[PDB]
């Protein structure tokens, strides 16, 4: 037996914003996700830069279904 | 030549109260927030010695970045 994947379809799509303050490696993320942390780490990862420099702000997504 | 005695303290009593939120992330990181405001006196620098002070840490891995 197949069984064939999905596409999420969420009406809103992904989306970020993020904003540098100059200061100290500081970033300010508005974001479509359901992680948050995960969210976090990664960018402070790519950046080289520790974990409590980076804020991420999730209002609402335009669906989200795991993707 | 001059001398000088001033009293600490509010003199409203209900004022002399003081709240922080101290976040560590996963990398180890850490996030002081606190009530004081910084105006150049040098508080953040001052909360910064004091946590690193009381956790047994480097400074290098505390930040204070606003109220
Ligand atoms: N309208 C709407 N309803 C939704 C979601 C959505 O995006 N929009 N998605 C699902 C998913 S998919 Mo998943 O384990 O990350 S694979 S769990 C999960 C679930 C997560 O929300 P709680 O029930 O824990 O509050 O919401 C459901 N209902
Ligand atoms: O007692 C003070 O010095 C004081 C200072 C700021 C605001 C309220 C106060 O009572």
């Amino acid at each position: 037996l197949y069984i064939g994947g999905q596409d999420h379809f969420y009406l809103e799509t992904h989306c970020t914003i993020a904003i540098p303050k100059g200061e100290e490696g500081e970033m300010e993320l508005f974001v479509s996700t359901q992680n948050a942390m995960k969210t976090q780490s990664f960018v402070a990862k790519m950046l080289g830069v520790p974990v409590n420099r980076i804020l991420v702000r999730v209002k609402r997504m335009g669906g989200g279904f795991g993707g | 030549i001059i001398p000088t005695k001033f009293g600490i303290s509010f003199t409203v009593p209900f004022l002399n109260q003081a709240g922080a939120l101290i976040h560590v992330y996963t990398d180890g990181s850490v996030l002081v927030s606190h009530g004081g405001t910084e105006m150049g006196q040098g508080l953040h620098t001052k909360m910064v010695q004091v946590a690193s002070k009381a956790l047994k840490i480097p400074i290098s891995k505390i930040y204070i970045s606003e109220t």
